[PDB]
């Protein structure tokens, strides 16, 4: 059983320096086709700063002893998400699907927080500007650059500097970035 | 392994009718010397007793 | 350098543990509370959790893995939500077994408003 | 001066080293000319920490109802058992006894703790004084049980018990009771 099933390695996206993640062993070469690899931004680029987010990677083809993987979005951890949420901070949840330059469709869920208990009207304005800014990021930037801004945190700071005028946002994140198309 | 440890202080007592107590011995009788392991000891427990365990990995929780 | 992930379903009645690779579609070692211990009343104990972690660490060493992340979960949802006592006991027993531990995540499935929570209130 | 005191004028407790390192600081090898110190166990507790061990083993041998007030016959049985252990099992006899105590003294014991919402005793470490007391109690029980209803003398059965619990003979009552209590402690970890 264990001896018969051989071993394989992994290969990260090219835009993440084609990095190495881990090794997964299966009985056959085609068995790793369609297998999600859950790893964090920190381990993909050996830095402890970006650890609260785990990236999602999908196998696309086994190039010999190496399994190339597709970055199918990220998602903030449950504990960190529940830690950011506090009292008197009306978190502006949202959900938008967009089309990048490459034609990828990404269902992004950008979230917002406020220093005080934000009114409903300001929350609606923040959500509308958030959806519009995410649309402009997807339209004006391709898949890899926009998702680097999103996962690495450029998109959150961009939302902070583009949507702070209506109300002081305590903190902004992009908790879910599920990927639909290619 | 049958490692040991010596009672360096007595936190108090533990149990319903007195019984044992809470002791933080220092494990100095094995490969894992330098570890202070909280444990409960029944009887007239005293400071400096070289109490020898059958397993010293476990530690009694905080009361 | 082989990296694995151990799944710990800790409950108030049992603390089943299974160990998989990074992709998760292949399991390496597995052992529940009653798998090694014959008392259902003691299947959820921290001592049983350390026994399970010890009996999984040697199989991990045989397979060739020395470090595992921890994805601890309660039953979650319409049942017990918080993690049981076996999680920290299993992780500490793994670390005392020589197997290195990196990230440990509490990944109990939390429902916003799921199905109807079965309960008797006072009973 | 200290005139090199030996137990009953025969066995000096100075030239004996303890095996169980925790029990060394409680079981006393202090030289006393006679095992009738008549201890003072009321000023505090654990007043036996400075008392001799031959006296303590002779006064834990009066478990029986008729044995109360009979420290003389207990010392007689102690002396003849020491003679038997020295003869058939040639060695330092108090060394054999201290090995027996360190081997048949309960390392672990189970005590009731109502944690987890269940009536369950928890397995705990045993105190050195408590462990020495239980070792002496089980030695007395084995001696009394063998010596009752038997063709073998009290001191002969005590010597058999000491040889059983000293050389790790599995047939001794003290060894079997210590293993039984440790098994019950393992059952309720
Ligand atoms: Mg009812």
């Amino acid at each position: 059983g264990w001896k018969s099933k051989e071993w394989y390695n992994i290969e990260a996206p090219v835009y993440l320096n084609r990095a190495i993640v881990g090794n997964t062993m299966a009985g056959d070469p085609s068995l790793l086709v369609g297998r999600n690899v859950e790893t964090t931004v920190g381990e993909l680029t050996n830095d402890m700063t970006k650890n609260n987010t785990k990236v999602i990677l999908r196998i696309n083809n086994v190039v010999g002893d190496i399994a190339t993987t597709d970055l199918m979005g990220h998602e903030l951890t449950t504990d960190y998400i529940r830690s950011i949420v506090k009292r008197q901070t009306s978190r502006i949840d949202a959900n938008v699907d967009v089309k990048t330059k490459d034609g990828y469709v990404i269902r992004v869920k950008p979230t917002c927080f406020t220093i005080k208990r934000a009114r409903s009207s300001q929350m609606q304005a923040i959500r509308e500007m958030m959806v519009e800014i995410v649309k402009k990021r997807a339209a004006e930037s391709d898949f890899e650059t926009f998702m680097q801004e999103a996962i690495l945190g450029r998109l959150s700071a961009a939302i902070y500097r583009q949507a702070k005028f209506i109300y002081p946002l305590r903190r902004v994140e992009i908790r879910k970035t599920e990927v639909e198309t290619i | 392994g049958g490692f040991a440890a010596e009672v360096i202080d007595v936190i108090g007592n533990t149990g319903m009718h007195g019984e044992a107590s809470q002791i933080q011995c220092r494990v100095l009788e094995g490969r894992d010397k330098g570890r202070v392991i909280t444990r409960n000891c029944v009887g007239p427990v005293r400071i400096g007793d070289i109490l020898m365990l059958l397993e010293t990995s476990r530690e009694a929780k905080k009361l | 350098m082989k990296w694995a992930v151990a799944h710990i379903k800790s409950s108030f009645n049992n603390t089943i543990i299974t160990v998989t690779d990074i992709t998760g579609a292949e399991t390496i070692a597995k052992s529940s509370g009653g798998m090694v211990v014959k008392a259902a009343r003691d299947e959820s104990s921290p001592y049983t959790a350390m026994q399970m972690a010890g009996q999984l660490a040697d199989q991990l060493k045989d397979k060739g893995i020395n470090g595992i992340h921890i994805r601890v979960r309660a039953p979650g949802g319409n049942k017990q939500r918080s993690p049981g006592p076996g999680a920290q006991a299993a992780i500490r027993a793994f670390a005392r077994a020589g197997i290195r531990i990196g990230r440990i995540e509490d990944v109990t499935p939390v429902p916003h408003d799921g199905t109807r929570p079965k309960g008797g209130r006072r009973v | 001066m200290i005139f090199l005191y030996k137990i009953f004028g025969k066995w000096d407790p100075t030239e004996v080293e303890v095996k169980d390192l925790g029990i060394k600081r409680y079981v006393s090898l202090t030289p006393v000319i006679v095992p009738h110190s008549s201890g003072k166990h009321a000023r505090q507790q654990f007043n036996k920490s400075e008392i001799s061990i031959v006296e303590r083993l002779a006064n834990n041998l009066m478990r029986t109802e008729t044995n109360t007030g009979k420290k003389q016959v207990t010392l007689r049985a102690v002396e003849e058992a020491f003679d038997i252990v020295n003869k058939k099992t040639k060695q330092n006899p108090i060394q054999v006894l201290v090995d027996a105590i360190a081997n048949a003294g309960p390392r672990e014991e189970v005590v009731r703790l109502k944690y987890g919402g269940i009536s369950v005793p928890k397995a705990v470490d045993t105190a050195p004084q408590r462990r020495v007391d239980t070792a002496l109690r089980y030695i007395s029980m084995g001696t009394n049980a063998a010596a009752f209803k038997s063709k073998r003398s009290v001191a002969e059965c005590l010597a058999t018990e000491l040889i059983g619990a000293a050389n790790r003979d599995t047939k001794s009552f003290s060894i079997n009771r210590k293993d039984a209590k440790e098994r019950v402690a393992k059952a309720a970890r």
